[PDB]
C-alpha cells in the first residue's frame, strides 16, 4: 500500500507546524496509526500514537503537553500539531500503520472502562524532515 | 423508521470449544468376582432411543489432527490404567539373581523350548527368619543376562514392578462420550471425507458411538468400516505426510491362539500377598501364532493400492519395519489377558504399482509373549501379567493401517508403524467435534416496549 | 523497558549464516499469550521494513532465510547464507508497554 | 425446521419463528430431565474407589447448572424474565452495524450474525441493564405519587 | 501496550454514595454475583480443589437470594413493592434522612437485628394475597 | 441463660393440620429445601443438593408456574381421579392423606399440566 | 486471565482493617505447607542410609579450608537385587 | 515502603515481643559458595 507525507520544512525555535499523512486505500478507521522519529546518524524513537476511533492518543515523555495528534476519517488523513519547539527535534518524521487492526473498545465489566489495543508496524512512510534553525 | 435492541433467546448458535466429556457405557450388572480395567460401571446408563438431528445449509470445518477429544481420551486411558493397579501386589523381593536353566523334557510333541526357562531362587515368606525356593517358570523376553547359569530380569534395572490383580479384566467394551447442558457435538455423516477441511453434511448428536479402546500397534483391531471405499489420512498437505490412517471396508479375520497349556500355581510372598507363578507345562509345548487367510488380505491389500495411487502416482512398495526394539517392530495387541507380539514381516513385502491387476490357504505369523509390559512409552512403572490357565484362542476383524512414509527417487517405501497410540482413537473420533451453543442473540427489529 | 544488543557490528562472508540477538529486562509475553517482539530491517537512506513480527513468523513478502526463536527475554535472529540484500541496520521493538522503545541497533557489513 | 439446532442454516426471519424447540432442551431436557444420575450413584456405592468418571460426573453438572443459570440471571437482570422474544427501550446505535432489515431479517443466518456483532454484545448488555434500572425506579416513585 | 479509554460504573463504585443514587446502579453488582474470574478463556491439584470449592459455593449463595426473592412476590425484578406496613420501632429516621443523607452500610449496620422480623413479614402476606388471588378467580 | 419469646409458625407445624389452613403456611417449608444445617465426597453431597432443588424448579417452568407457591392450571380434574366433594377436600383432610389418595395418578396428570402449556400455540 | 487483575478506587468509604487477626495469613500457611508435602511423596524413601557411617575427613596452593566441616563418609549401600552390598562413598 | 520505615507491633501493652520493620530501601545481600563440586548417581533399588 501507499503512505504520502506533507508538511515538513525549517522553523524558527519557538513556533508551531503541521505534519500531515494521506493514506491510499484503506478503510482507515480500522487501523491506529503512529509516529516514529529518527535523529541524523541516530536510531529510531516514538514519537505518538492516535488510534482508529480517534479517541485515545499517548505521547512520549520527553514531547508531553507539546504535541497535538488528530485525524479525519472522512478525509484520510493525519494531523499532527507542534509547539514551542526546542533545538534536538532536527530529524525526520514517519508516520506508521499497525500490521492487524485492532477491532472496537473492549468493556471490562468489572470495572467499566473500555480497553484499545496496540501492537507493531506495516508501513512506514516516505519520510519528511523538519530542521529548526536561527537564520 | 427507528429501530430498537430486542432480545432473542434460544438463537441456534455455537463456537468452538473444549469441555469435560463423560462416559455412557450400557447397563450390566455388578459381577462380584471380575472387575475390568475400565469402569464401565460408574458411567451414566445409556438412552434406549438417540436422536440425531440432520442440519440443512450449514458447512463447518473439522480438523480430525487437531481435535481436543483424543487428548482428552488419552489422557483417561492411562489414568483408569493407574487406577486398577495401585492396590494391587508389588513384587519387589522378586529382583534378584535367579539361577535358571532349560527344561529337561516323537519330535512334535515339544517345540518352543527356548523361548521358555526354568528359573529358581531364594523367595522370602510370612516368616521373616525363613527362606524358601520356588520353581517358577519364565520367558526369555522377561530376563538379562548377567556375565546353567545365574541372571535377573529385564525391568529391575529401572522399574518397580506390579503385579496385576487377577480378578480384573482386560477386556474393550464400548463407552461413549456424551455432552453437557449446554453443549452439543457435530457429526459429520458425510462420506468421502479426508478428515480435514469442511464438512457440507454435518448434524448433531449427543453422545458418540460405542469405542472400544483396544490397544494394538500397526493394525486397527475391532474398529469401524470405511462404507465404500479405503480412505486414506495423510498428517500434512505438504509432501512430508509421514503417518497415514488407512481405514478399511471389509473387515480381515485374524485368528490367534496360545496352543500350550499352562498352570498357574502360586507363591506366597509377604503376610498376604501371593505372587502368581507359571507352574509346570500339562502336555505340549507349541509355539503361538496367528493366521491369516491368504487372498481374503491380499484382496483387501489390493483395495488400499488403488485409493494410494490418487495421492501419490509414484510406485508403492512395502517394507518391513526393520530397526527398532521388539516393541516398535510387531504386531502388539492384547488376548484376554496375555500380550502377544507377533511378526508382520510376511504381510508387508509387496512390490505394487506396475498396473492394477491365488488362494494359499492362511498366513502363519509367527509371535512371542511377554509378561513384564512397559505399557506406555514411559519407563519407571512396569506391569508383570500374571499366567493364564488353559488354552487361550482370540477371534478379531482388521478393519484398519497405520504406515510410516518414508527419498531419493520416486519409491514410496511404506512399512508399518506404531507406539504413539493417540492414532488408535483418532480413527475412532475423526468425525466428531464440540461446541458450546449460546442462546441469547440480540437483532433490531423496530417494535418498542411500551413505557409511560 | 530497555533494550541490548550483541553485537553493535558484524563482519561476515557470503554463504555463511550468522546470527543477531536482542536482549529485554521485562519479559515480553503479554496476557495474550503471545509476545511483542519485532525485528526490522533499513537500508540506508530507506524507509524501514518488517521481517519477523514475532517470535517466529515471517512477514508476507520476506525470504524464508531469517528465522526467528527465543522465549522470555532472550531472543535471537539467524540470517542463513548472508547475501548482498541483507547488509544496513537491524532493529528490536517491544510493544508490551508505552512508551514503545526500539533496540539499539546493529549494522551488518562484509569486508571489502 | 423442527428438531434441536434444525434452523441452524435457514435465514434469521424464519430462524426465530421456532424458538420454542431451543428453549425447551435448554430449560427442561437439562436437569430436570435425566434421573439416571441418580442410577449411577449407587453403582459407584458398590465399588469402594473414587474412578476417574467419578469426577468427570461433578465437572459435567457444575458445567450443567453454571450453563443454566448464567442465561436466567442475565435474563432475569433484563426485563425479560419468562419469555423468548423481548422488547427494549434501548435504540440501535448504527455504528454497531449499518445494516438494513432486509439483509439481516432475509439474507443472514443467526451463526452469521454471531461473527459480525460478537464485539458489541458487552457494550449493548451494559444498556439494556441501565435501561431497565432507570425504568423500576421511575415506575416506583410514580406509583408513590397518586 | 493497551490504553485506558472511556469508563463507565463499576462493581461497588456506589458504595458510600448515597441511599438514592447507590440504587441507580443495582445491576452493576448483581452482575459479578454468579460468575467471576474463574470462567476463563491434570487431575486433583491442591489448586484445583480449591478452584472447584468456589465454583460450588458461588451457586449456593446465588440461589440461596434468587430463592428468598420468589417466596416473596418479587422475581426478575430489581425494586419491589410490598404490602408490609413500616413498624416505628424498627428504624424511626425520617423520608429525607435515610434518602439523600445516609449510605448503605450505614444503613446495613442499623436494621441488621430487625430482619429476620422482617423476612417473615414479606412472607406471610405472600401466602395472604396469592390464596386471596386464587379465591378471587371463583366467580 | 435463654428464654422463649412469641411463637410463630414453625417448620412442619401445620403439618396435621387441614388443607385450607395448611395452604397458608407454604413459605416455611420451601426455605428448607436448599439451605440445610450444612473432601471429594464433601462436594458430591453438595452438587446432589443444588439438582434436587433445581429439578423441582424446572418443572414449574415448564408449566406456567415459575415464581410463585400457588398456581393455576386449565387442566380439567377428571372426576376419576378422586370424586370426593370441595369441603370434605379442604376442610376434612390433610396433605399426607391426599398424597397416598392420588399417589397412584401423579404420572398421569403430570403429563396433563405439560401438555396444556404446549398447546398455548401464543 | 486475559485482562490482568485491576483494582477500583472506592470514594467516600472507612473501612477498620486488623493484620493481627487476618486469616488469609492462616489460610495461606497452610497452602504452603500443604504444596510441599505433595511434591516429596512421590519421590524416593531413603531408608538404606540409617546404617553406619565409617570414615575419616577428606585427604587433601593448599586446600587447607573446609577440613573440619566436611568429609568422605563409605557404607554399604543396597543394589538392585537385593541379594548384593556395594562399597560406596559420599561427602 | 512509600514514605519512611514503618515498624508494626501487635498491642501496645508492654508484651508484645515481636517487631516487623519495613524497610524504604533495600539491602543487597549478595551471598555465595565457592566450590566445584560434583554429584554421582548411586543406585539403591529398582530404578530408584
Ligand atoms: C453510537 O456509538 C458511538 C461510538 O461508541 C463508541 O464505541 C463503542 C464501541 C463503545 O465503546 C462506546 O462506549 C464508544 O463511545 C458513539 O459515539 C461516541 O459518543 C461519545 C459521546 O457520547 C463521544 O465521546 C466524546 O469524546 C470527546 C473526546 O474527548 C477526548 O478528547 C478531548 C480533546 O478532543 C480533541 O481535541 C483536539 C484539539 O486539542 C482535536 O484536534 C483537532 O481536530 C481537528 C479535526 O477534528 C483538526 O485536526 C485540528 O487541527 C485539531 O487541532 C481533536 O479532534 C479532538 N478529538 C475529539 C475526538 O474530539 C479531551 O478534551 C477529552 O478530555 C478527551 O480526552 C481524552 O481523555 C482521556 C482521559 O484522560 C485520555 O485517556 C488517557 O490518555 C493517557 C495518555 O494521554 C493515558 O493513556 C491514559 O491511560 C488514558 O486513560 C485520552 O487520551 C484523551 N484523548 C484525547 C484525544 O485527548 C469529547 O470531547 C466529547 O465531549 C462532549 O460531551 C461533553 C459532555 O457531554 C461536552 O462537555 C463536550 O463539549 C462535548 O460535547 C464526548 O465526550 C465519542 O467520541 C463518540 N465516538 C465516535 C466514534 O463518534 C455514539 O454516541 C453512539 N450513539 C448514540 C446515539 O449514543
Ligand atoms: C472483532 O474484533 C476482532 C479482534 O478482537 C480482538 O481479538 C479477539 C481474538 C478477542 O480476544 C477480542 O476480545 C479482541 O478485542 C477483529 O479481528 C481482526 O480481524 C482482522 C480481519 O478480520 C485481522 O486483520 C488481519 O490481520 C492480519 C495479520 O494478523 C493475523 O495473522 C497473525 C499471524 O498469523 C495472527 O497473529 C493474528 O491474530 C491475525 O490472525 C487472524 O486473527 C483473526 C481473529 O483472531 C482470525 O479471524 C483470522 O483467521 C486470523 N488469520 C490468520 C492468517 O491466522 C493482517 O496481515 C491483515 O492485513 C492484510 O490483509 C488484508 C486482507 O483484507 C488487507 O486488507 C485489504 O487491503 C487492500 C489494500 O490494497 C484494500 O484494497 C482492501 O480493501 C483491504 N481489505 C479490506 C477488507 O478492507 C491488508 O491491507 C493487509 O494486506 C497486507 O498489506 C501489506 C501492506 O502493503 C502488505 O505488505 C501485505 O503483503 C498484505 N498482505 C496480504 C495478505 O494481502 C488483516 O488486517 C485482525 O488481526 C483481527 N484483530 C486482532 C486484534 O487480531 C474483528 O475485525 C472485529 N470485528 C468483527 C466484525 O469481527
Ligand atoms: C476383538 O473382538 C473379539 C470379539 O469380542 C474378541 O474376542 C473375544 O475375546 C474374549 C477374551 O479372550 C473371549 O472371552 C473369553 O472366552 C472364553 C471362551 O468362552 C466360551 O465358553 C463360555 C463358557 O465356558 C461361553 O459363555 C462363551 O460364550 C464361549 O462359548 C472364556 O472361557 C473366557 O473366560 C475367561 O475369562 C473371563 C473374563 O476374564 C472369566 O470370567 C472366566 O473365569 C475365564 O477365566 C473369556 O470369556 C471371547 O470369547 C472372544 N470372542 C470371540 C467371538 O472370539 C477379541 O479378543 C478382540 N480383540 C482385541 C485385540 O481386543
Ligand atoms: C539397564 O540394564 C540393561 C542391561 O544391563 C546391562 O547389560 C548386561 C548384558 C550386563 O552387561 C549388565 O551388567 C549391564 O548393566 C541395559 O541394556 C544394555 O545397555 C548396554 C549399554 O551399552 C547395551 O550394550 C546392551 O545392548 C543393552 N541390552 C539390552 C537388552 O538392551 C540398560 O541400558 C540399562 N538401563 C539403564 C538406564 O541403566
Ligand atoms: C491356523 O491355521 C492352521 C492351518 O490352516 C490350523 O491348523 C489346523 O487345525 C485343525 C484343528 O483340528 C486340524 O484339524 C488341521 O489339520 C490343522 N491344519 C494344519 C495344516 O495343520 C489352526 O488350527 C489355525 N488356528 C486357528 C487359531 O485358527
Ligand atoms: C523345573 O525344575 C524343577 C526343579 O528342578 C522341577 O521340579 C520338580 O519336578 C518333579 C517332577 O516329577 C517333582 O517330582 C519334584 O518334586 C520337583 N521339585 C524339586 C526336584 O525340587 C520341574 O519339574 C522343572 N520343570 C518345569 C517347571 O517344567
Ligand atoms: C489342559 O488344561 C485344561 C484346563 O483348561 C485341563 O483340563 C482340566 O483337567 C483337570 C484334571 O487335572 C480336570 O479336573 C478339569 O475339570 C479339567 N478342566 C477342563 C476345563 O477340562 C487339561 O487336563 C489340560 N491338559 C490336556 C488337555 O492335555
Ligand atoms: C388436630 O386435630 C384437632 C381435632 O379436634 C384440631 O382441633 C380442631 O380443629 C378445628 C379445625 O377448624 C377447629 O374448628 C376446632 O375448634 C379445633 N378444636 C379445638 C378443641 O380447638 C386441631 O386443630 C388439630 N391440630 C392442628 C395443629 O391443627
Ligand atoms: C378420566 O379417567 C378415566 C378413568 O376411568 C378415563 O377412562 C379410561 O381411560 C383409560 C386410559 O386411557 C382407557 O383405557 C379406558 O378405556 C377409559 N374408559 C372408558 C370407559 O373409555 C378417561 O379417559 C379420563 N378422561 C376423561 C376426559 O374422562
Ligand atoms: C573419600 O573416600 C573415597 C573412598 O571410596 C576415595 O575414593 C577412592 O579411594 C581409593 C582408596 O581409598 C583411592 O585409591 C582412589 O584414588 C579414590 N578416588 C577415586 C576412585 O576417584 C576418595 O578419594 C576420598 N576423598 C575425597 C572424595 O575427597
Ligand atoms: C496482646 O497483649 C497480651 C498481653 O495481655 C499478649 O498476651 C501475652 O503475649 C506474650 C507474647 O505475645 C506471651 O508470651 C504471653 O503468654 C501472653 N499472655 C497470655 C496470658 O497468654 C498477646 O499476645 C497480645 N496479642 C498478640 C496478638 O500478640
Ligand atoms: C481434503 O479434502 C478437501 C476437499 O476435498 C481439501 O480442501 C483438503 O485440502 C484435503 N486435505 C488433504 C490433506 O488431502
Ligand atoms: C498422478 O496424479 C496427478 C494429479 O491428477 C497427475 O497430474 C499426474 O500426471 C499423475 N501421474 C501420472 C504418472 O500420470
Ligand atoms: C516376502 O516375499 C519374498 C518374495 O516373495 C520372499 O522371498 C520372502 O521370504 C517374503 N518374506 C517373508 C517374511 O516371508
Ligand atoms: C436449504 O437450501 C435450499 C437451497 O437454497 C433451500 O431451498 C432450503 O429451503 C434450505 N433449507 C433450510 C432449512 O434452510
Ligand atoms: C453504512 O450504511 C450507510 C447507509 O445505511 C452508508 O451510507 C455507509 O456508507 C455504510 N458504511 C460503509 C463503510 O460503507
Ligand atoms: C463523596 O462525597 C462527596 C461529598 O462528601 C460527594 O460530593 C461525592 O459525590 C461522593 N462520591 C461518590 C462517588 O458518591
Ligand atoms: C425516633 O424518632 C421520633 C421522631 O418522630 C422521636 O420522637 C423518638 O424520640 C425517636 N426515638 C429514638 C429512640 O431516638
Amino acid at each position: 500500500v501507499q503512505l504520502v507525507e506533507s508538511g515538513g520544512g525549517v522553523v524558527q525555535p519557538g513556533k508551531s507546524v503541521r505534519l500531515s499523512c494521506v493514506v491510499s486505500d484503506f478503510p482507515f478507521s480500522k487501523y491506529p496509526m503512529y509516529w516514529v522519529r529518527q535523529a541524523p546518524g541516530k536510531g529510531l524513537e516514538w514519537v505518538a500514537a492516535i488510534s482508529g476511533d480517534a479517541w485515545h492518543v499517548v505521547y512520549s515523555n520527553s514531547v508531553q503537553g507539546r504535541f497535538l495528534v488528530s485525524r479525519d476519517n472522512v478525509k484520510n488523513t493525519l494531523y499532527l500539531e507542534m509547539n514551542s519547539l526546542k533545538i534536538e527535534d532536527t530529524a525526520v518524521y514517519r508516520c506508521a500503520r499497525m500490521f492487524q487492526e485492532s477491532g472496537p473498545p473492549r468493556l471490562d465489566r468489572w470495572s467499566g472502562r473500555n480497553y484499545y489495543y496496540y501492537s507493531g508496524m506495516d508501513v512506514w512512510g516516505q519520510g519528511t524532515t523538519v530542521t529548526v534553525s536561527s537564520a | 423508521n427507528n429501530l430498537w435492541v430486542t432480545v432473542y433467546y434460544g438463537v441456534p448458535v455455537w463456537r468452538d470449544a473444549e469441555t469435560t466429556l463423560f462416559c455412557a457405557s450400557d447397563a450390566k450388572a455388578y459381577d462380584t468376582e471380575v472387575h475390568n480395567v475400565w469402569a464401565t460401571h460408574a458411567c451414566v446408563p445409556t438412552d434406549p432411543s438417540p436422536q440425531e438431528i440432520h442440519l440443512a445449509n450449514v458447512t463447518e470445518k473439522f480438523d480430525m489432527w487437531k481435535n481436543s477429544m483424543v487428548e482428552q481420551m488419552h489422557t483417561d486411558i492411562i489414568s483408569l490404567w493407574d487406577e486398577s493397579l495401585k492396590p494391587c501386589v508389588k513384587l519387589t523381593p522378586l529382583c534378584i539373581t535367579l539361577n535358571c536353566t532349560n527344561i529337561t523334557r516323537g519330535n512334535l510333541t515339544e517345540e518352543g523350548k527356548e523361548e521358555l526357562k526354568n528359573c529358581s531362587f531364594n523367595a522370602t515368606t510370612e516368616l521373616r527368619d525363613k527362606i524358601q525356593k520356588v520353581h517358577s517358570l519364565f520367558y526369555r523376553l522377561d530376563l538379562v543376562e548377567l556375565n546353567t547359569s545365574m541372571y535377573r530380569l529385564i525391568n529391575c534395572n529401572t522399574s518397580a514392578i506390579t503385579q496385576a490383580c487377577p480378578k480384573v479384566s482386560f477386556e474393550p467394551i464400548p463407552i461413549h462420550y456424551c455432552a453437557p447442558a449446554g453443549f452439543a457435538i457435530l457429526k459429520c455423516r458425510e462420506k468421502e471425507f479426508n478428515g480435514t477441511g469442511p464438512c457440507k453434511k454435518v448434524s448433531t448428536v449427543q453422545c458418540t458411538h460405542g469405542i472400544k479402546p483396544v490397544v494394538s500397534t500397526q493394525l486397527l483391531l475391532n474398529g469401524s468400516l470405511a462404507e465404500g471405499k479405503v480412505k486414506i489420512r495423510c498428517e500434512n498437505i505438504s509432501n512430508n505426510a509421514k503417518t497415514i490412517l488407512v481405514q478399511l471396508t471389509t473387515p480381515v479375520r485374524i485368528n490367534c491362539t496360545r496352543p500350550s497349556n499352562n498352570t498357574r500355581t502360586s507363591i506366597r510372598i509377604g503376610p498376604g500377598q501371593s505372587f502368581y507363578a507359571t507352574g509346570d507345562i500339562i502336555g505340549d509345548i507349541r509355539k503361538a501364532y496367528c493366521n491369516v487367510s491368504e487372498s481374503e488380505w491380499k484382496e483387501a491389500l489390493g483395495k488400499v493400492v488403488e485409493q494410494l495411487r490418487n495421492h501419490f502416482n509414484k510406485t508403492i512398495t512395502f517394507a518391513s519395519s526393520s530397526g527398532g526394539d521388539l516393541e516398535i517392530t510387531t504386531h502388539s495387541f492384547n488376548c484376554g489377558g496375555e500380550f502377544f507380539y507377533c511378526n508382520t514381516s510376511s504381510l508387508f513385502n509387496s512390490t505394487w504399482d506396475g498396473n492394477s491387476a491365488v488362494p494359499n490357504g492362511t498366513i502363519t505369523l509367527p509371535c512371542r509373549i511377554k509378561q513384564i509390559i512397559n505399557m506406555w512409552q514411559r519407563t519407571g512403572q512396569a506391569m508383570y501379567a500374571p499366567p493364564i490357565p488353559g488354552k487361550i484362542r482370540c477371534d478379531s476383524n482388521i478393519t484398519g493401517l497405520i504406515l510410516i512414509r518414508d527419498n531419493n527417487n520416486e519409491s514410496e517405501t511404506f512399512r508399518p508403524g506404531g507406539g504413539d497410540m493417540r492414532n488408535n482413537w483418532r480413527s475412532e473420533l475423526y468425525k466428531y467435534k464440540v461446541v458450546k451453543i449460546d442462546p441469547l442473540g440480540v437483532a433490531p427489529t423496530g417494535a418498542k416496549r411500551r413505557v409511560v | 523497558i530497555v533494550m541490548t544488543q550483541t553485537p553493535l557490528s558484524l563482519s561476515v562472508t557470503p554463504g555463511q549464516p550468522a546470527s543477531i540477538s536482542c536482549k529485554s529486562s521485562e519479559s515480553l509475553r503479554q496476557s495474550n499469550g503471545k509476545t511483542s517482539l519485532y525485528w526490522y530491517r533499513q537500508k540506508p537512506g530507506q524507509s524501514p521494513q518488517l521481517l519477523v513480527f514475532e517470535v517466529s513468523n515471517r512477514f508476507s513478502g520476506v525470504s524464508d532465510r531469517f528465522v526467528g526463536s527465543g522465549s522470555g527475554t532472550d531472543f535471537t535472529l539467524r540470517i542463513s547464507r548472508v547475501e548482498a540484500e541483507d547488509v544496513g541496520f537491524y532493529y528490536c521493538m517491544q510493544s508490551k508497554d508505552f512508551p514503545l522503545t526500539f533496540g539499539g541497533g546493529t549494522k551488518v557489513d562484509l569486508k571489502r | 425446521l423442527f428438531g434441536f439446532l434444525g434452523a441452524a442454516g435457514s435465514t434469521m426471519g424464519a430462524a426465530s419463528l421456532t424458538l420454542t424447540v431451543q428453549a425447551r432442551q435448554l430449560l427442561s431436557g437439562i436437569v430436570q430431565q435425566q434421573s439416571n444420575l441418580l442410577r449411577a450413584i449407587e453403582a459407584q456405592q458398590h465399588l469402594l474407589r473414587l474412578t476417574v468418571w467419578g469426577i468427570k460426573q461433578l465437572q459435567a453438572r457444575v458445567l450443567a447448572v453454571e450453563r443454566y443459570l448464567s442465561d436466567q440471571q442475565l435474563l432475569g437482570i433484563w426485563g425479560c424474565s419468562g419469555k423468548l422474544i423481548c422488547t427494549t427501550n434501548v435504540p440501535w446505535n448504527s455504528s454497531w452495524s449499518n445494516k438494513s432489515q432486509d439483509e439481516i431479517w432475509n439474507n443472514m443466518t443467526w451463526l452469521q450474525w454471531d461473527k459480525e456483532i460478537s464485539n458489541y454484545t458487552d457494550t449493548i448488555y451494559y444498556l439494556i441493564e441501565k435501561s431497565q434500572n432507570q425504568q423500576e425506579v421511575n415506575e416506583k416513585d410514580l406509583l408513590a405519587l397518586d
